[PDB]
Order: C-alpha cells, then sequence, then structure tokens
RNA sequence: UGGUGGCGAUAGCGAAGAGGUCACACCCGUUCCCAUACCGAACACGGAAGUUAAGCUCUUCAGCGCCGAUGGUAGUCGGGGGUUUCCCCCUGUGAGAGUAGGACGCCGCCAA
RNA sequence: CUGGGGCGGUCGCCUCCUAAAAGGUAACGGAGGCGCCCAAAGGUUCCCUCAGAAUGGUUGGAAAUCAUUCGCAGAGUGUAA
RNA sequence: CUGGGCUACACACGUGCUACAAUGGACAGAACAAAGGGCAGCGAAACCGCGAGGUUAAGCCAAUCCCACAAAUCUGUUCUCAGUUCGGAUCGCAGUCUGCAACUCGACUGCGUGAAGCUGGAAUCGCUAGUAAUCGCGGAUCAGCAUGCCGCGGUGAAUACGU
C-alpha cells in the first residue's frame, strides 16, 4: 500500500497524500500532482484505477526513499569520508550548519 | 488436514496494476496484487528505472 | 542432508520393547507379521529352540489373491497361517505386533487368525 | 503448483548437467520450512502469546504450534512452560503455495529488497532467513493489530553440501545479493 | 538372497568400492482406516512411474574402539628377621599397564 | 553423652566415606540431608530420547526460540548422597 | 603583511523572535496609511527567470520621479481538534546577489526534510487610552549583513474597590 506510493495515505487530502512519502512533499505534490490534476480530488482515498496508476507513471517517474537517504548518505557520509569541513560538525557534535555553540542547541547537543 | 481449522483455498486470480495475472490459490476467490516479479525493477533485468547509480560519483564538476 | 530413519530402521527399537514382554513359546509360539511395502508376511517362531515352526506368506504361489498387497484379502494369510498350524494343532498362540501397531490390516492378519480358531 | 511444476519440470534435470550425480533423482530439494515467531512478548508481559496466532494464520492457513520455553532463563523471564513464539514446520504442497507468496509477491514488499544472505547458510545446506516486517504477507490486514515483530523462515535442503544447495536456489532463481 | 533368533563390540565406529529382475528399499499419491500439541517427515492407507542415491547385502582394509596372552614385576596369604612413620628375605599366589597376537563375526530356523 | 565436670554441641530417621574385596564393625571422625510433597510427580496402553557444542539467523543479547550435523549419556530421574 | 580568532561549546543564565493553533491555516478579489531616504544614488516601464534576481533604460538632484506594493482588516472555497493540510528548526541537493574572495564566517530563493512545542513551576514583569497589546513601513550604520536600535502609521481593549 498505496496503489501509487509505499505507505502511502488512505481517507485523507490528495496534496497531503502526495506529501506523505519521504521525498514527496506539499510543492512538488501540487507540481506534479497538479499534473495529474487532483488538487484533493477526491479528497480521501478515491483517485483512480487508471489515474492513481497515473500516479504510478507521473508518481512513479520521480524519487526518492532510498536515493533521498543514499545521497544523504554520500553527503554526511560522502563527506563523512571524503573530510572534511561539513564532517567534523557532520559528526562530531557541534553546530555543522552555522549557529552558536552557547545557543539553544536544539540541533544537535541540547541540555 | 484437520476439518474446519482449516480455510477453504478456491483457485486464487492474482492481478496487477501492469495487467500481468498469475494462476493460484487462495481463501480469497481473487487477488489483487500491487507488485509482481514481472513489473518490480531488480527481477526485470538491469532497467534503468530511477538510477543510473554513480551519476555522478565521485567526481564530474567542470564548469567551463 | 536430513537423515531419516529407516521404517526397518528404528521398528526394531520398537519391537524389542514387545520383546521383553512375552517368552516365544509356553506351548504357545509368538506369531509375528512382517509388514513390507509389497506383500505381507506371517510366521511361527518360539524361543527357546528358534524353530519356526510352520509357515507361509502372501507371497505363495499356491493360494494367490490376485490383488496382492492391500486389503484383508490380503490377510487371507493370516487365515492361511492360522488354518496351517491347526494342522499342526498349535497352539492358542503368542501374538508379537513386530514393530507395527495392531490397527489393521496389520490387526486384520489376526484377526482372520482367531475365526480360523487360534485362541489369543 | 507454479513452484511446483518449475522443477519438477527443469530444475532438477538442470543441475544434473551442470555437474554429475547417480541416479537422477539424486538432486537436492526444497524440504521443509519452519516460520518462527521467537517472541515470548517481550518478555511474556503483554500477556498475548496468542496475538502471534491471528499474524500467522494468514500467511498460509496452517494451524500453528507455540514453541514453549525448554529452559528455565535467570535473566529474564521464565521458566519453562508458557510458550515463546510460534511455529509453522510446513511441507507438501502448501510449501510449494507458501513459496509463490514469496519470490514474486511477498519477498518485494521487504521495502528495499534487491538480493540477500550472502553467507547465511548453515554451512552444509541449511538456508537461514530473518524476517524483520510484517506488512509483507498478503493476507495479513492493515486493518488489523498494527504491532511490529520479526520472523524467521528457515528453508532447508536436501543436499549434502551448500554448494550443491546455492546453486540449486539459483536454478530456483532465488535473487541474491551477489 | 530376504525374514526371525542365539551368542561379551573377535560382532563395533571409520575409509573405499560394487548390487537391485525377485526380496528388502526409497518413490508416488491421501478418497478411504487412522494419525500430528500442525503436518501423510513419521505414524496409517493403496498403488507402481522413477531410481542404487541412501537403507540393506557383499568385498577390501587394523586409522579408532574391542578381545587377548607368556614371561617379569607391584601387591599379598603363611612363616622368619630387622636399623620398625618403614624395610628385608623364604614358600605359594599373583596384578595393573604394556606387549607377542587375534579380530572389522560365527551358529541357527523359515521363506525364494 | 563428655578425653574430670561445667559452658558449647548432639540425642531419633535416610545416604556416603572411614570399613580391613561377603555382611556388620567405634569415637565430641569426615560430608549431606529427613519430619514432606504428587490427584497426579500413581496404574496401564502407545510413542519419543538427553546435556552441551558448532553453523546461521527477529528486536536475539555470553546465553530464552528456531532449523543440520555432532553428541553411550558429560541430561534427567520431586527433594541428597 | 597572509591566514586564523573575536562566531568555540559538557553546561547555567539575560533580552527578544517564531510557535503550540479554528477569533486559526492555505488561496482568490477588494480597501486603508504615515514617515524617511535617494547623484560614488534611487531606480520607472518592457522582457527574461517559479524564484531570489538579471538585462537595458525613460525619469528623479526630487512636495513632481523612484524606493512603494502597506500589512493586520472585509467577501467566498477549504482544512475540523491532530504533532496535524499547525508550526517551524535541523540538514541535504540546486540557484541568485554582494564582494579580491561567502568552507571557519553574508543573506535570499527553489525542491525535499518536518525537531521540540498542545498556553509553560516556585517566582517574576510592563501597563491608566489612542495606552497596553497587536499588524506592517522607513531610516542611521552599510558593498553584503537586523529577530536589535531609532522613528512612522493601522486594528483597537479591561480595570483602578481602596491604602
Amino acid at each position: 500500500a498505496r496503489i501509487a506510493g509505499v505507505d502511502i495515505p488512505r481517507d485523507k487530502r490528495v496534496v497531503i497524500s502526495l506529501t506523505y512519502i519521504f521525498g514527496i512533499g506539499r510543492t512538488t505534490a501540487q507540481q506534479v500532482l497538479k499534473e495529474a490534476g487532483v488538487s484533493e480530488d477526491t479528497r480521501v482515498r478515491d483517485l483512480t484505477e487508471e489515474e492513481l496508476g497515473k500516479i504510478r507513471d507521473i508518481i512513479d517517474k520521480l524519487k526518492v526513499e532510498g536515493d533521498l537517504r543514499r545521497e544523504v548518505s554520500l553527503n554526511i557520509k560522502r563527506l563523512i569520508e571524503i573530510g572534511s569541513y561539513r564532517g567534523i560538525r557532520h559528526r562530531r557534535g557541534l553546530p555543522v550548519r552555522g549557529q552558536n555553540s552557547k545557543n539553544n542547541a536544539r540541533t544537535r547537543k541540547g541540555p | 488436514m484437520k476439518a474446519g481449522i482449516h480455510p477453504n483455498f478456491k483457485k486464487a486470480t492474482v492481478k496487477c496494476a501492469c495487467g500481468n495475472e498469475f494462476e493460484t490459490g487462495s481463501v480469497k476467490e481473487e487477488v489483487r496484487v500491487e507488485i509482481c516479479s514481472e513489473c518490480h525493477p531488480f527481477y526485470t533485468g538491469r532497467q534503468k528505472f530511477a538510477s543510473a547509480d554513480g551519476r555522478v560519483d565521485r567526481f564530474n564538476k567542470k564548469y567551463g | 542432508m536430513i537423515t531419516k530413519t529407516s521404517k526397518n530402521a528404528a521398528r526394531l527399537k520398537r519391537h524389542a520393547r514387545v520383546r521383553a514382554k512375552l517368552s516365544g513359546t509356553a506351548e504357545r509360539p509368538r506369531l509375528n507379521v512382517f509388514r513390507s511395502n509389497k506383500h505381507i508376511y506371517a510366521q511361527i517362531i518360539d524361543d527357546v529352540n528358534g524353530v519356526t515352526l510352520a509357515s507361509a506368506s502372501t507371497l505363495d504361489k499356491d493360494l494367490n489373491v490376485e490383488s496382492t498387497g492391500d486389503t484383508s484379502a490380503a490377510t487371507k494369510v493370516g487365515e492361511l497361517v492360522a488354518k496351517r498350524a491347526a494342522e499342526k494343532g498349535i497352539s492358542d498362540v503368542v501374538f508379537d505386533r513386530g514393530g507395527y501397531l495392531y490397527h489393521g490390516r496389520v490387526k486384520a492378519l489376526a484377526d482372520a487368525a482367531r475365526e480360523a480358531g487360534l485362541k489369543f | 503448483n507454479r513452484l511446483k511444476e518449475k522443477y519438477n519440470k527443469e530444475i532438477a534435470p538442470a543441475l544434473m548437467t551442470k555437474f554429475n550425480y547417480d541416479s537422477v533423482m539424486q538432486v537436492p530439494k526444497i524440504e521443509k520450512i519452519v516460520i518462527n515467531m521467537g517472541v515470548g512478548d517481550a518478555v511474556q508481559n503483554a500477556k498475548a502469546i496468542d496475538s502471534a496466532v491471528e499474524e500467522l494464520t494468514f500467511i498460509a492457513g496452517q494451524k500453528p504450534v507455540v514453541t514453549r520455553a525448554k529452559k528455565s532463563i535467570a535473566g529474564f523471564r521464565l521458566r519453562e512452560g508458557m510458550p515463546i513464539g510460534a511455529k509453522v514446520t510446513l511441507r507438501g504442497e502448501r510449501m510449494y503455495d507458501f513459496l509463490d507468496k514469496l519470490i514474486s509477491v511477498s519477498l518485494p514488499r521487504v521495502r528495499d529488497f534487491r538480493g540477500v544472505s550472502k553467507k547465511s547458510f548453515d554451512g552444509r545446506g541449511n538456508y537461514t532467513l530473518g524476517i524483520k516486517e510484517q506488512l509483507i504477507f498478503p493476507e495479513i490486514d492493515y486493518d488489523k493489530v498494527t504491532k511490529v515483530r520479526g520472523m524467521d523462515i528457515v528453508i532447508v535442503t536436501t543436499a549434502n553440501t551448500d554448494e550443491e544447495a546455492r546453486e540449486l536456489l539459483t536454478q530456483v532463481g532465488m535473487p541474491f545479493q551477489k
């Protein structure tokens, strides 16, 4: 499940249904789902036996769950292995993407 | 085979979104199935599917 | 890979625990059944002597069935061998169950012996 | 009989021509599959062992057997009795519909399914297979329990060496990790 | 050649070949008779397609396990002596281990 | 009871050793236990065989479970030899 | 003079921002200001780019022109009580602008991701009406760099029994 995504929506909004999977979101769901033409539409679970497969072709041509986790693996793992200046904060614990270290710290350190 | 403990198994009709069908047996008279080996990219040779792995790595970054 | 016990192999571990219960003879020789796949036998044996007193089997060119290896028509040997020792007159015999279940058509062999006369 | 007609037509002579044996019947096969829960309610405090009954009977309608703890455990729960995990040691022809539900149906419902277990053989011919999900098998309802367990499935071969058995399973067509 | 017995693993583990028409086998099916903490693996049932592969038989090995001495010693009955926590003779017994060696079986009854 | 007595400890029952190859055979000698428990842990019919080890697996862990070989017994046999 | 640091980071605080949501969230249309700056500058319109912005270029030494469109607010669709069609960090890929150069260390935009939060303890604060609170705008620094600072307007409250 579902017929379009893996662990897709059921009895929920169509734009949020396209906003379910790890990579299918709100803007792109409105974009490629807007190319399919739903707009919620039909707002719960009834798109089509041939429309939902239209989300299998238009909804299937893009990606990506394992490719998003794999690109992140080559990013925090790529720069985590190819260096780096993003690695020492990519796993070192401190703020990597820019912040104060005496700051709120609700990304890595906390309290 | 104990009587009344084992559910009846009518001849199944497996189906798929790609229109592929398979004749087996199940408790249900008909069985729609989201994915089949004839549709799954791994079993179907080496289809590009979505990758195109290694594009690009470990380097290919140039612009003039 | 899976090593299995043959149906002759462990069967004689079930047979000897009957052999520790009965004395072979007592003017009453012991009487076993041999259930093969094809055709099923019957001997009349007794310790101490080890003398097979009288015998036949489903393999017998005299008195064929001719269905040969199925239900109680193959226990004519259960009828025959009791009629065979009936001319020896001996006896109200001891009955070995072999290593098989006294169930039928293994029971039906020894069933055919009783209205052929022999008291057990 | 779709897997059963598969190897009774081509696969068993295909290994004979790959490398020899006497007596063409001398070919490894599918012997027996032992599905396991192993759960024991973690750790007996559910109390529903018997929740694993409803979860298991729709993989295949074979009635299961809860495996009783054959030892007392000093570090956890409990002493013997109070069984730990269910079990179906299925065989025969229901065997050859369990595997058709695996390869082309439920094994791609493992999410990241590509190929697996280069080394999970027991050394001399058994094939072990751990399972971590239970939306996998088709007649499991998503309307039902929605609780997460794990499984083993132990495929048993006939070959003396898993050399012959691994090459058997590739003539079966088993997707391995390469 | 199969079945059932009797004899201390000298009968056995292990290695290696060879046999299947008949017999014992695997093998095939599960409607029946009946079984599984489930299930025709087993147990039960009726059948004959495939087989020496396994069982089982024969044949070679002494790697292992076993049997097993003779001689000689430890110990020891019975005397006798002492330097007496022990030791010495004499008479008769005699171990254990090891070893020379044997052996990977005989003897039946019934059935073809 | 006693290596004078007192204080300590023991008084009866089962097992072992001391016990000298039958069987007994002592000491305030050396070890354990016993004043119960099982409506089945009894009787019978009919099945089946352990412990540990390795190999691989589900949260699985040095170990609960699950499969293939090993495994004459290194397991159990209510409670202790 | 180059590079670095002032930006580090188990931890405690200080002041603010944005939230925890239906008097709300997303969209469509309409309406209302005041103030200041702009020649080493503001930049109109036109086209391009979702986008941030790019191109050229009329005009303005400025009560004329530009910054400029205000936003909260009003009228319809819809979300419906849930960590969510709320909220927004973190972090990844992809672009723009600034600069000798944006990795330590500028911001903005795209797609994705969607922490924690469901009105916050003892205690503590500011507040007497165009005030509190709240919604936006402009400017000093300044190539870039505001959630601060200084001004500007918009919606429009309750209570003061008494010492």
